[PDB]
């Protein structure tokens, strides 16, 4: 069955905080952050707590990363996990992408998304092997399934702020173990686009049109001279 | 005016310790023999019971596997009368000074 | 016709003056912009002032558009003027709203 010492951590060689962005010293008393609306559809709030997590993963915008999981037996590191794993969001968040849709990863047998309901290593059966009766109705739905033998990764998106990422082992081989865990990443974008329908075009030829009607101003200026 | 060797960092302690000074002002009126002691004792390497506080303050839970020397001012000449006392609660059954 | 009056205004130095102005605003707003907070927070002055420059750079760009490329085709600090116009407008066409493919973001401090 199971073997109860074994559990899996998400390394922190390098945390957002110690640095000015954030401290360790102020999070622990209810520092509490925001959501723009966007996880389901209205004004969402979430409260990190440092004793739970601690100084969460920096990140930054597209930027292919994944998380490296080690194995660890009796509090020991002695080996990093190599299965087939996958994510969520308990806020439930959807502001973040994946890599290669399954197409150039090779997939042949209809690969299952988080839309058929929790997934584990009793529900997933992989789209590797050649099952017979469902090959595609895809020609580019994405891949949400991470490690494993294809290499596809999470594009963040521009939100700012900080995710916690529930991370479940899946592959029904490694062990019989529900190999489950919780951690926090914290994303540091670039721009926020706020330019809306008046495009850079758009507003090219309204100075356009206002620098004629200067210029058609002008003429009687010496018109009149 | 006394310091150590080190600081609340270069030791491993993870979060915040608890020092003379802030056990003195924790215990306003008794002597300072009830200020500490293995009845009181809670580990610097932590993460989950007392304190994410800042780091770098003199350390002095000194003991051996670690380096932790004393120190004075170096200009003025004097004594102190110090006695030592093991803090660990689960060593021995009795006091030991 | 206007041509001669048009040249005495881009001859007049309150024209070169305001146009020195945005520019040196726009160098305090690289400034400001090789910081973090100030690149993406506290940046409603930023978009405004952007807007500002680029609108000052297409009307910069609309004076030179005229017959006077026959100049400014053979000589120095001309040709040279023109084609930082020209790889000045293309990029952040092209970046700012950008709905394409593209690597990553090594090209702003370079544009400003
Ligand atoms: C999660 O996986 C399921 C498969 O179990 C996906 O359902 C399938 O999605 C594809 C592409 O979205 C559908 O093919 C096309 O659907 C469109 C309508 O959206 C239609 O106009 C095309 O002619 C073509 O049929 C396919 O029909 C659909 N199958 C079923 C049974 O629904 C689903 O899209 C995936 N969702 C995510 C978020 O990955
Ligand atoms: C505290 O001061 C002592 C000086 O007594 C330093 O001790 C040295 O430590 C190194 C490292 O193990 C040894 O190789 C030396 O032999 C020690 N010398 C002596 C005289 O003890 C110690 O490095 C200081 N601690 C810190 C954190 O700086
Ligand atoms: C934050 O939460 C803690 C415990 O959940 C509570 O003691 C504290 O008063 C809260 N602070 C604020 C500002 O809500």
């Amino acid at each position: 069955g199971c073997d109860m010492t074994k559990k899996i951590v998400v390394q922190n060689k390098i945390s957002a905080c110690t640095m000015g962005i954030l401290n360790p010293v102020q999070l622990q008393k209810n520092y509490t952050y925001t959501i723009e609306k966007e996880a389901y559809d209205d004004d969402l709030i979430v409260f990190y707590e440092y004793k739970d997590l601690g100084c969460p993963r920096l990140v930054y915008y597209d930027k292919p990363w994944k998380p490296v999981v080690e194995l660890w037996k009796n509090g020991i590191v002695e080996e990093i996990m190599n299965a087939e794993y996958v994510i969520s969001e308990i806020n439930g968040l959807v502001t973040y992408s994946y890599s290669l849709t399954a197409a150039t990863a090779n997939c042949r047998s209809q690969p299952q998304n988080w839309s058929t309901f929790l997934w584990n290593r009793e529900n997933y059966v992989s789209c590797h092997e050649d099952n017979k009766d469902n090959p595609l109705l895809w020609p580019n739905v994405e891949y949400q399934v991470l490690g494993g033998q294809t290499n596809n990764k999470i594009i963040f998106g521009q939100r700012n702020g900080i995710y916690t990422f529930h991370l479940s082992v899946v592959d029904p081989y490694y062990s019989y173990c529900n190999l489950n865990t919780i951690f926090s990443v914290y994303v540091h974008g670039a721009l926020p686009v706020t330019k809306f329908q008046p495009l850079l075009t758009i507003l090219l030829m309204v100075t356009t049109t206002l620098l004629t009607a200067w210029l058609a101003y002008a003429i009687p200026k010496q018109l009149r001279s | 005016d006394y310091t150590f060797n080190s600081t609340m960092e270069q030791n491993g302690c993870i979060n915040e310790a608890q020092t003379w000074d802030s056990m003195i002002e924790e215990n306003p009126d008794i002597p300072l023999d009830d200020v500490w002691g293995p009845q009181n004792y809670r580990p610097c390497f932590s993460y989950a019971i007392g304190k994410p506080g800042d780091l770098g303050q003199p350390y002095e839970i000194l003991n051996y596997s670690n380096k932790n020397h004393i120190k004075w001012p170096m200009t003025y000449a004097g004594m102190y009368v110090y006695r030592l006392k093991i803090l660990d609660p689960n060593y021995s059954f009795c006091n030991l000074t | 016709e206007c041509q001669a009056y048009f040249r005495k205004v881009i001859k007049s130095t309150f024209f070169q003056i305001v146009m020195i102005t945005t520019v040196t605003t726009n160098s305090f707003l690289l400034v400001l912009g090789t910081n973090y907070d100030i690149q993406f927070e506290f940046f409603r002055t930023f978009e405004v002032s952007e807007l500002f420059f680029v609108s000052v750079y297409v009307c910069e760009f609309l004076m030179k558009v005229y017959v006077d490329p026959i100049t400014y085709w053979k000589d120095g600090y001309n040709i040279l003027d023109v084609i930082i116009l020209i790889i000045l407008t293309i990029p952040y066409l092209l970046r700012k709203i950008k709905g394409n493919h593209s690597a990553y973001l090594h090209f702003a401090d370079g544009i400003q």
